[PDB]
């Protein structure tokens, strides 16, 4: 394959396809649907992953929306990146205001 | 009986790497597929505007590396320009 | 009350619980001095996150023959650590700290891209040093340093010996290597393995000692909760050793085999033939005992005098093959030639069979 | 009938291993004699002064690794040091 020869999971086969036909540009170097798959990759093994071990928390060993919404709205620097996108079946996170808590 | 295209198996995968027991229920596929999808139409569309900013006609990696910077925030930017430099070198390493 | 040759091991059991009986002085100032040892961790950026591992148990004592011996490890949570493998050794590990935003007080410990065992416990070491000077009233010395595992060694007055050792805690999951081990499936349960792999894995600080050389900043495995767990939690039944009727020896039958080690250890200490052999690879083999015999009925009480004895072979048997698979890691060998020598292993492997041959009088001599 | 020390069957031995087919003759084999006995005088001469510079009594893989790193110029100094720290570590190695 392609995507083999980069070490890679994600097809950079079908990324070329997609960098092609999408018109993003006249031309797309050989190189560039390989960064591209490494980096949907890697942003998918991170939030997998931050995801993974909330289900682990909730005890369960299968992930589920709730979970990728606690992992994107925990981590610091994945907010920031989905922070104008709502995850259906999401939730939010647990925060009652410290001025309405009981006295 | 057409082929639909979705990054099903591959988010897949990549979960098997990552956690080797856990699995994935199929609307958290929908929505990993729909964050790959949304990451890699701003990555490319990125790239697009840098490659016509600059009157070039190509996307090398030169423009996703440069998408990737811009877009993801800092911490983030930095693991994911060197993932993606190794797995281009890496893919330069072979024939 | 029960088959031939039983009696004799239950006088030894009889006695080395006798030995347990005053303990409750030992054990409290143990809990005293490892509360102040943790009170003043926590205070440190870097320990913010150490906690007692055993919860509510300030105790393991890993020698039966050792009751004012104590064995406690210290949790870290550290999360999200990249594990690589070193060398192929399927046991121990380069630790690389994954993407984090919040910064993880462990930065100061790093080697470039590797947490450094080194730099950890010299932290570790000089705190629990200045707080044990703390201690007006009582004479806490800290023992001088030998290996990483056995991290600190505390002596308190004249007869106390607690060992302290720091643990990496990971909530994710268990190492790709370590996978086809903890075969307890037709003993416990596949549910309850599986429920057994949703808990954290722990990393000791382990120099791997290769012939070329011992690369310092590596650490091994660890599942000892999971052994506590199981061994506590034994029997295929839910009710076992709860009633007359479900009535098992298994914890009997290891702590005869730990016996038996410790007082044939003890015998040739000062001959260096039996230094390398420890606790753990008869904790081991008693495992690969019960994944053999995983009926209740394979264990009855009873049959002490035999369930003992066919554990007794398994350890011999690993003893001539050079063979003992670490129960959670399978391509973790153990007893391969390159960790003890056949020398030891076929000495360690005599005096088992003369002792057996001989109604174990080891157990009576000292 | 007494014994006479001498490097003869040892540095033949090297040279079996370096050139299977190549002699040596009795006047180049004293040479090498004469070489080897100058070279271990030079460097555990110095490894000597080493120890007592620094007010020890032994002469550890230390002190002589230092003496090779003084007295062999560079470049075999660096191979010389590392062809010593194998054979150590590979002595080490065994029991
Ligand atoms: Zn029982």
């Amino acid at each position: 394959t392609r995507s083999s020869r980069a070490g890679l999971q994600f097809p950079v086969g079908r990324v070329h396809r997609l960098l092609r036909k999408g018109n993003y540009s006249e031309r797309v170097g050989a190189g560039a649907p390989v960064y591209l798959a490494a980096v949907l990759e890697y942003l998918t093994a991170e939030i997998l992953e931050l995801a993974g071990n909330a289900a682990r928390d909730n005890k369960k060993t299968r992930i589920i929306p709730r979970h990728l919404q606690l992992a994107i709205r925990n981590d610091e620097e994945l907010n920031k990146l989905l922070g104008r996108v709502t995850i259906a079946q999401g939730g939010v996170l647990p925060n009652i205001q410290a001025v309405l808590l009981p006295k | 009986r057409s082929r639909k295209e979705s990054y099903s198996i591959y988010v897949y995968k990549v979960l098997k790497q990552v956690h080797p027991d856990t699995g994935i229920s199929s609307k958290a596929m929908g929505i990993m597929n729909s964050f790959v999808n949304d990451i890699f139409e701003r990555i490319a569309g990125e790239a697009s505007r840098l490659a016509h900013y600059n009157k070039r006609s190509t996307i090398t990696s030169r423009e996703i590396q440069t998408a990737v910077r811009l877009l993801l925030p800092g911490e983030l930017a930095k693991h994911a320009v060197s993932e993606g430099t190794k797995a281009v070198t890496k893919y330069t390493s072979a024939k | 009350d029960a088959a031939p040759g039983a009696s004799k091991l239950r006088a030894v059991l009889e006695k080395l619980k006798l030995s347990r009986d005053d303990i409750s002085t030992a054990a409290g100032m143990v809990k005293g001095v490892v509360d102040h040892l943790l009170l003043r961790l926590k205070c440190d950026s870097a320990f913010r996150g150490v906690g007692l591992l055993n919860t509510g148990s300030y105790y393991e004592h890993v020698k039966i023959s050792a009751p004012n011996e104590f064995d406690v490890m210290f949790k870290l949570e550290v999360p999200r650590i990249q594990l690589e493998e070193y060398s192929n050794t399927r046991a121990y590990y380069f630790v690389k700290f994954k993407r984090n935003p919040k910064e993880n007080p462990l930065s100061q410990f790093l080697e470039g891209e590797i947490l450094s065992a080194s730099k950890m416990l010299s932290k570790f070491r000089k705190i629990i040093k200045e707080e044990i000077n703390d201690i007006k009233d009582t004479d806490v010395i800290m023992k001088r340093k030998r290996g990483g595992s056995p991290a600190v060694t505390l002596l308190i007055s004249e007869k106390i010996s607690v060992d302290i050792t720091l643990a990496l805690e990971s909530k994710s999951s268990w190492p790709a290597s370590t996978q086809e081990g903890l075969r307890i499936q037709n003993w416990l349960s596949a549910k309850v393995r599986k429920q057994l792999r949703l808990k954290p894995f722990y990393l000791v600080p382990k120099h791997a000692k290769e012939g070329n050389g011992f690369q310092e900043e590596t650490w091994r495995l660890s599942f000892s909760h999971i052994e506590k767990e199981i061994l506590n939690n034994h029997g295929k039944s839910k009710t076992c050793c709860e009633n007359k009727e479900e009535k098992c020896c298994r914890k009997d039958c290891l702590k005869l085999m730990k016996y038996l080690l410790e007082q044939l250890k003890e015998r040739f200490k000062d001959k260096k033939h039996l230094d390398k052999f420890s606790s753990y690879h008869v904790k081991t083999a008693f495992f690969h005992v019960c994944t053999q015999n995983p009926q209740d009925s394979q264990w009855d009480r009873k049959d002490l005098g035999l369930c003992f004895d066919n554990c007794v072979t398994y350890f011999l048997q690993c003893l001539r093959t050079e063979k003992l698979e670490n129960y959670f890691i399978p391509e973790f060998n153990l007893f391969s030639s390159n960790l003890i020598d056949k020398r030891s292993k076929e000495f360690l492997t005599k005096q088992i069979e003369y002792e057996r041959n001989n109604e174990f009088p080891v157990f009576d001599e000292f």
